[PDB]
RNA sequence: UCUCAUGGAGAGUUCGAUCCUGGCUCAGGAUGAACGCUGGCGGCAUGCUUAACACAUGCAAGUCGGACGGGAAGUGGUGUUUCCAGUGGCGGACGGGUGAGUAACGCGUAAGAACCUGCCCUUGGGAGGGGAACAACAGCUGGAAACGGCUGCUAAUACCCCGUAGGCUGAGAAGCAAAAGGAGGAAUCCGCCCGAGGAGGGGCUCGCGUCUGAUUAGCUAGUUGGUGAGGUAAUAGCUUACCAAGGCGAUGAUCAGUAGCUGGUCCGAGAGGAUGAUCAGCCACACUGGGACUGAGACACGGCCCAGACUCCUACGGGAGGCAGCAGUGGGGAAUUUUCCGCAAUGGGCGAAAGCCUGACGGAGCAAUGCCGCGUGGAGGCAGAAGGCCCACGGGUCGUGAACUUCUUUUCCCGGAGAAGAAGCAAUGACGGUAUCCGGGGAAUAAGCAUCGGCUAACUCUGUGCCAGCAGCCGCGGUAAGACAGAGGAUGCAAGCGUUAUCCGGAAUGAUUGGGCGUAAAGCGUCUGUAGGUGGCUUUUUAAGUCCGCCGUCAAAUCCCAGGGCUCAACCCUGGACAG
């Protein structure tokens, strides 16, 4: 408002604050499951949610979301994890990348097939 | 370049003054000038000049772990001596 | 005996009798 | 000492120079006192400002080879 | 690179599209399920617009793109300016001076290295033509060819007045830039830069 | 209706509706990016951001026999010529790598005065007479090795003395100081010593600009100044003794936290925000700390000494070593390449030259990492048939699409010829028989990926039934789902297409340009007043701002404009300039 007063450093801006903390400014992380098990969401939505909580390489514990149809996947474990948030279920803030690692790719899934690691079918 | 004016905060000490220079700056987001004083340590030998005064300053050898400069006798100033009126 | 470093060995010993002086 | 030599530009397998005057300590593309002539193998481009050339090699630089006898078939070592 | 899909298609869809195909359209044949979209989006129209030019010309969109930035570079109205960047192409002025069917087919021709300018071979579609030019049939047997039936063949005479052609040895010459009104289709060139206010 | 402008877009979400304040979310660009699916080619770039964590192997700095004494290869022998440890000479302080430390005159910019300077120019004078050593070598000897120990021996451009000196000390008187020869048959050449200049490279000093924190408020005693003695290439608390009591600080000292800085890069309508990879300049570092020595130049990455930590060899008594040089291995990690070729080009080092050495550099290889170009066919094709899908069973639609007929050969395949790059005596090309050019086959060798509820371009059907699942936000899904999964269809981009991460935008959402404070977040409970900011009219002065002209500079590369060159473009090159 006042000049005299912006001259006393009056106007500050707000830092960015990231969406995955637990990431560390990288595109993805490998981590370890520590445990897989189901929850349910938040209502009115019920279902019941496939989810596994990771330890990571920045040594963070997270829970992340598994995509798609059915998976292998089973404790010690080692899976890749991405960003991204489900508006669902409070705390999960990450997914799991499917078709690298130990997470295979969704079963006969035939669109869309590269969100979820599958070859294309000949 | 150009030498610095400024006034004698503290005659105390030997062969030197402490000068308070005042200079204009626009600060630079906000366009409006400013005055940022600064002190200096000036050689004066013979210590001519008291506290108060109005000195000019100039620019040699270093003369210590401050001093660079020396006091130099006010180069040009407007007479605070009474002009005619008409 | 052939004994290959110019730089370094050389430069040492002249490096000492110079200092001497 | 003061150095009137190439500097190499342009790119991959088409390279073209520049003759300039620098200190013969800084490295091939490094910084420098003055840009003087101009030169290139391929198209045969070359030509030079000779009065700087002069202005140099009155204040003793050395050139290189190459650039020596650049400066000699444009002459200006008879001015000399 | 290339838009090898079906023509008659997109002509149904964006409208009446010279250097594309000479066929007229089929009746159309909606008229049973009678669907439409309601009407178009602003949006859409303007999509519609680009895609018309995009797809005349054989231009990919990213292609597009960098003659547009050159086009808000230029000093004067945009459109125009862009207008005459699409105009000028090889391709393209080969293709309205008769020399070819369509614009794949001189695309075509101009790749095979079949073509000449100022005597030297141009094989890539894009070259921008310059005033005072000369576009010429490489001398073998099947240039020659080519040039011939699909200049002769093809009775209109619509030249725009930049583009001279002579009779013999079927030298094209390239005059000057072209003109706003002398453009090779029906567009108003203020939609499309419209859509690319956003890039 | 001259001139200026080439630039500022919205959408959903609180409600039963509305208007508003207000946040969240999306559409755009950009990566040193990674991951998924898919992948034909070429052009120019790019490629350990994390662990400045460990390093096996090989190579990255030498050269001079025209400074010198030797000995070893030959030859018939000191006519010829080679190599070589050693002493000396210059070079190893440049080039290469990395960003840990550093909030500082470290960097950018502009000034200054008390300095230094090998090689390179320009110039003024000189090079007399002696002597003594030390390696090498020899003999004896200790060591597993590394490397040594005694006694002899010898040359020099290597060491020491004397004579002379336009210099140094000093008020002066006076005092003091130098040399080296080697080539050639000679002319002459490359050197040497002392001055005096020049240019370039360095050392200092100062103005200005140079991150967040007040839940960091006092800090500093060689600290701030003075003299006297010392010291430095030079000014200086650089050092030391004595004298004085200053210096910095609420305009943020000190303390803590983060960070290499700048040309620039990305974004922005602009004002300005974020960042500092490649490319260019500067600083700082070299296993962790500390020293100096040599030298024109270092407190020295591939030198020395010590301590420390760690690795190796050992015949166990002792030694050896420092990839943040090029490649390469382990490890960490979502992640980042060959233990390649060559000195031919340019640049360095040494040399009288011949020439030698250059993991600087020039190139190749690997990788869609990115930007750019081209292709995966062109023209015709009964409106008849098979098939998918939709269908009120009439038909619609995949669809001129394919099949099919002709034309063409960029790319593919098989043969031929084949550069410039090389610089003025010929010779000499790693790339490479590559770029390009001529012939012969033949549509032949080559399309995927997202999306289709609204923002947002693109829709129907079967399968499921608050399940399985989707989702960027609103939110879909409980029997006919345009929102899930499948199919067909369409749309968008295209050798890429998507997802995640990072930054600016939109955001007027930290507001100078550009917001607010009666009730939405927001006026101290009310005064008195110190610093601080603004301050009535008239005349004069000055010229600090302000304004105009001229000069210096703000490196080149980048951005902007105008041409030129690779077939075009990307990229490269020349010339020039607004800003500020
Ligand atoms: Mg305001
Ligand atoms: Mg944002
Ligand atoms: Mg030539
Ligand atoms: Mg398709
Ligand atoms: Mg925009
Ligand atoms: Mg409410
Ligand atoms: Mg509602
Ligand atoms: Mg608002
Ligand atoms: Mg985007
Ligand atoms: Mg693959
Ligand atoms: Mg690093
Ligand atoms: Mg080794
Ligand atoms: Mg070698
Ligand atoms: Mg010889
Ligand atoms: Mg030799
Ligand atoms: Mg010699
Ligand atoms: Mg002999
Ligand atoms: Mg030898
Ligand atoms: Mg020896
Ligand atoms: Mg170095
Ligand atoms: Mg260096
Ligand atoms: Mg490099
Ligand atoms: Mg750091
Ligand atoms: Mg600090
Ligand atoms: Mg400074
Ligand atoms: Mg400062
Ligand atoms: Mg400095
Ligand atoms: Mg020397
Ligand atoms: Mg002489
Ligand atoms: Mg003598
Ligand atoms: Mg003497
Ligand atoms: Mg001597
Ligand atoms: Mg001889
Ligand atoms: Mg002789
Ligand atoms: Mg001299
Ligand atoms: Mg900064
Ligand atoms: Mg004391
Ligand atoms: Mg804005
Ligand atoms: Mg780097
Ligand atoms: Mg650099
Ligand atoms: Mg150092
Ligand atoms: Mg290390
Ligand atoms: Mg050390
Ligand atoms: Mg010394
Ligand atoms: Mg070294
Ligand atoms: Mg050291
Ligand atoms: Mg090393
Ligand atoms: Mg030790
Ligand atoms: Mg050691
Ligand atoms: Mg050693
Ligand atoms: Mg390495
Ligand atoms: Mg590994
Ligand atoms: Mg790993
Ligand atoms: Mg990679
Ligand atoms: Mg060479
Ligand atoms: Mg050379
Ligand atoms: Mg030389
Ligand atoms: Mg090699
Ligand atoms: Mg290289
Ligand atoms: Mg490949
Ligand atoms: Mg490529
Ligand atoms: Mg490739
Ligand atoms: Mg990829
Ligand atoms: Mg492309
Ligand atoms: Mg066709
Ligand atoms: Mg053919
Ligand atoms: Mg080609
Ligand atoms: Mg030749
Ligand atoms: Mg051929
Ligand atoms: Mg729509
Ligand atoms: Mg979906
Ligand atoms: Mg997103
Ligand atoms: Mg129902
Ligand atoms: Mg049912
Ligand atoms: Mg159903
Ligand atoms: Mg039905
Ligand atoms: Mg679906
Ligand atoms: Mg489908
Ligand atoms: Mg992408
Ligand atoms: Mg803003
Ligand atoms: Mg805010
Ligand atoms: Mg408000
Ligand atoms: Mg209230
Ligand atoms: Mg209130
Ligand atoms: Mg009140
Ligand atoms: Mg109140
Ligand atoms: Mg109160
Ligand atoms: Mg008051
Ligand atoms: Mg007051
Ligand atoms: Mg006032
Ligand atoms: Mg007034
Ligand atoms: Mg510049
Ligand atoms: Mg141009
Ligand atoms: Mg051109
Ligand atoms: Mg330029
Ligand atoms: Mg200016």
């Amino acid at each position: 408002p006042t000049i005299k007063q912006l001259i006393r450093n009056t106007r500050q801006p707000i830092r960015n604050v990231t969406k995955s903390p637990a990431l560390r400014g990288c595109p993805q992380r490998r981590g370890t499951c520590t445990r897989v098990y189901t929850i349910t969401p938040k209502k009115p939505n019920s279902a019941l949610r496939k989810v596994a909580r990771v330890r990571l390489t920045s040594g963070f514990e997270i829970t992340a979301y598994i995509p798609g149809i059915g998976h292998n996947l089973q404790e010690h474990s080692v899976v890749l994890v991405r960003g991204g948030r489900v508006k669902d279920l409070p705390g999960v803030r990450y997914h799991i990348v499917r078709g690298t690692l130990d997470a295979v790719g969704v079963k006969d899934r035939q669109q869309g097939r590269s969100k979820y690691g599958v070859k294309k079918p000949k | 370049m150009r030498s610095m004016q400024g006034k004698v905060i503290c005659a105390t000490n030997d062969k030197t003054v402490n000068v308070e220079v005042v200079r204009l700056a626009p600060h630079p987001k906000y366009k409006r000038r400013v005055r940022k004083k600064k002190k200096y340590q000036a050689h004066d030998p013979d210590n001519q000049f008291k506290v108060g005064d109005w000195v000019q300053l100039d620019k040699c050898r270093p003369i210590s772990k401050t001093k660079t400069f020396l006091a130099v006798a006010p180069e040009g100033r407007q007479s605070s001596a009474t002009r005619p009126k008409p | 005996t052939l004994k290959k470093a110019d730089s370094a060995a050389k430069r040492t010993r002249q490096a000492e009798t110079r200092r001497l002086r | 000492m003061v150095k009137l030599r190439l500097k190499r530009c342009g790119r991959k397998q088409r390279a073209v120079y520049r003759i300039v005057a620098i200190d013969v300590r800084s490295r091939r593309e490094g910084r420098d006192l003055q840009k003087v002539g101009f030169y290139d193998p391929i198209k045969s481009q070359t030509y030079l400002n000779v009065p700087a050339i002069l202005d140099f090699l009155e204040k003793g630089a050395q050139p290189t080879e190459t650039v020596y006898d650049i400066l000699k078939r444009a002459e200006v070592f008879k001015e000399f | 690179s290339r838009y090898r899909g079906p023509r008659f298609k997109k002509i149904r869809r964006l409208g009446a599209l010279p250097g594309l195909t000479n066929k007229r359209p089929r009746a159309g044949s909606d008229l049973r399920n009678q669907s439409r979209s309601g009407k178009r989006s602003q949006y859409r129209i303007r999509l519609e617009e680009k895609q018309k030019l995009r797809f005349h010309y054989g231009i990919t969109e990213r292609q597009l793109l960098k003659y547009v930035r050159i086009a808000r570079k230029a000093k004067g109205s945009t459109g125009q300016v862009l207008l005459q960047l699409l105009e000028m192409r090889l391709d393209n002025i080969l293709f309205r001076l008769g020399m070819a069917p369509t614009i794949p087919g001189a695309r075509q021709l101009v790749n095979h290295r079949h073509i000449l300018v100022n005597g030297r071979i141009v094989d890539i579609p894009s070259y921008r033509c310059k005033p005072q030019d000369t576009i010429m049939a490489r001398d073998e047997q099947k240039s020659i060819a080519l040039i011939q039936n699909s200049l002769d063949l093809s009775p209109r005479e619509e030249l725009p007045k930049h583009l001279t052609l002579n009779p013999f040895p079927y030298k094209g010459l390239v005059n000057q830039i072209i003109d706003s009104k002398w453009v090779g289709l029906k567009i108003n060139e203020l939609l499309v830069v419209e859509y690319y206010s956003r890039q």
